């Protein structure tokens, strides 16, 4: 099978959105890109035994949408909500980007997967349950991330991808 | 009233018609022409109208079937009537029914009268946030996203007569800008000239210009700064761009994490940029972005955008050229 999905990476700044997107894509790690540059990334691998075509939208910005993020968070099939394990700003951050992405597409049951990046650092801040409990307040899963060194990179975007699969069955 | 002065106008009420962004503002005898944009909970096909002289806002007088409701689309001008091209339609509240556009209206400014130029033959992809401008009888429009990655295309139609008139695409040579979207586009000379813009990966602070005679794009060197010039604007998106008397005039528009306010001169001659000097008695605008201008005489009219936060705006602020 080929299909094609929509992801959209959102999240507080400096989180790993960028570096956490490059990784599955390059698999390298990159210490420094461009805190405001927002641009779409695309891959084709197979999941759950079906060709998948993946158009990732890295965000960054402040301000309104420009015409393609607007457009992304609209036709976005699923969302990556990032935050960093050791900022908790960035954590309190994840239920106004839900909201966010809950009133763009007029809908509560949308595809999204809950991450906790730079679990690497030994300076965590935003204990593991934490997230978990709200993951599963949410009904979404919760993978803990580190771009640094590719834990759970593959499986934090796969997940969002069997996600969208799932909504897509009911 | 003063040389190089912000004066503050008074803005649309909402009882005329609800503070937007992502519209077109349209020049035309002594009157601001504002059409579509975004409300914050839906889109918008009404039709303003702004007269100088009075400093009046107006619900303008139509007849005929506008174009849907759109937000990020063009408006240009030729002699008589206003046109509107592209944009993006939908429902906003309920996100459904959403498509980019490459439909064509007419405005007759005299009869109100709604057209729309159904094109028969091959038609640009259907896009928004690109940029529009009109030369030599045809109306030009260059880049834009078309709903699966930005454009960096061009296209002109003659604007003469609806029933002999077709779509051409521009074979454009030189250094064509990377594919941009929300930015603007401003006539000076014989050249059309785009600053900056939503180019994501490629997104820098260059000035590019397009010759019309011979299709040639060309980037501005403007590296001179490092030999005593000012540096050029930084870079953004979603800002208005203005041409007056040989000069290019920048304002707004968001830059990174900012909303710089700075109104930047471009002397277009002398390669230069500048950062024009208010006077002390200028009731300065905030920073903002998505807003739209034109120029009626020796003024530049600034009309609505986001001011911070999510506040949509509906003023309107005038900047006298000398
Ligand atoms: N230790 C560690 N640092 C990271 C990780 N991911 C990103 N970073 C760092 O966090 C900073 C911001 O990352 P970036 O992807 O550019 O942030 P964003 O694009 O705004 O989300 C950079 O200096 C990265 O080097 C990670 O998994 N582990
Ligand atoms: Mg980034």
């Amino acid at each position: 099978g080929m299909t094609e999905y929509k992801l959209v990476v959102v999240g507080a700044g400096g989180v790993g959105k960028s570096a956490l997107t490059i990784q599955l894509i390059q698999n390298h790690f990159v210490d420094e890109y461009d805190p405001a540059i927002e641009d779409s990334y695309r891959k084709q691998v197979v999941i759950d035994g079906e060709t998948c075509l993946l158009d990732i939208l890295d965000t960054a910005g402040q301000a309104e949408y420009s015409a393609m993020r607007d457009q992304y968070m609209r036709t976005g099939e699923g969302f990556l909500c990032v935050f960093a394990i050791n900022n908790t700003k960035s954590f309190e951050d994840i239920h106004h980007y839900r909201e966010q992405i809950k009133r763009v597409k007029d809908s509560e049951d949308v595809p999204m997967v809950l991450v906790g990046n730079k679990c690497d650092l030994p300076s965590r801040t935003v204990d593991t349950k934490q997230a978990q409990d709200l993951a599963r307040s949410y009904g979404i899963p919760f993978i803990e991330t580190s771009a640094k060194t590719r834990q759970g990179v593959d499986d934090a975007f796969y997940t969002l991808v069997r996600e969208i699969r799932k909504h897509k069955e009911k | 009233g003063t040389v190089h002065r912000w004066r503050r106008l008074p803005p649309c009420d909402e009882f005329v018609g609800a503070r937007r962004s992502k519209h077109t503002v349209v020049a035309y005898k002594d009157a601001i022409y504002v059409f579509g944009g975004d409300n914050g909970k839906t889109m918008l096909n009404d039709l303003l109208r702004f007269d100088v002289k009075d400093c009046s806002w107006c619900r303008a007088f139509t007849t005929g079937t506008p174009p849907a409701p759109r937000y990020h689309h063009s408006a240009v001008v030729y002699g008589s009537s206003m046109f509107v091209f592209g944009g993006y339609t939908g429902d906003i509240y309920s996100n459904s029914n959403l498509k980019n556009k490459n439909d064509l209206f007419e405005y007759k400014f005299a009869t109100g009268q709604w057209t729309e130029w159904k094109i028969e033959g091959r038609l640009p992809v259907a896009r928004s946030a690109h940029g529009a401008t009109v030369y030599s009888d045809k109306l030009w429009i260059f880049a834009g996203y078309d709903g699966n990655a930005r454009l960096n295309d061009m296209w002109t139609i003659g604007l003469q007569d609806r029933e002999l008139t077709c779509w051409e695409e521009v074979a454009q040579s030189g250094e064509i800008p990377p594919s941009c979207c929300n930015f603007p586009v401003a006539v000076c000379r014989d050249k059309m000239f785009v600053f900056s813009g939503q180019s994501g990966a490629k997104i820098t602070n260059n000035l590019f210009q397009f010759e019309f005679k011979d299709k040639t794009w060309t980037r501005i060197p403007t590296e001179h700064l490092l030999r005593g010039s000012p540096p050029p604007p930084q870079r953004r998106y979603g800002h208005t761009m203005v041409a007056f008397d040989r000069h290019l005039y920048v304002f707004g528009g968001a830059a990174d994490n900012t909303l710089p306010n700075e109104l930047h001169c471009y002397d277009v001659d002398f390669q230069t940029w500048e950062v024009v000097q208010p006077s002390s008695d200028s009731e300065l605008p905030s920073g903002r972005l998505f807003h739209a201008a034109a120029v009626i005489s020796d003024a530049m009219y600034i009309f609505g955008g986001t001011v911070d936060n999510n506040i949509r705006s509906g003023e309107m602020y005038r900047f006298q050229f000398s």
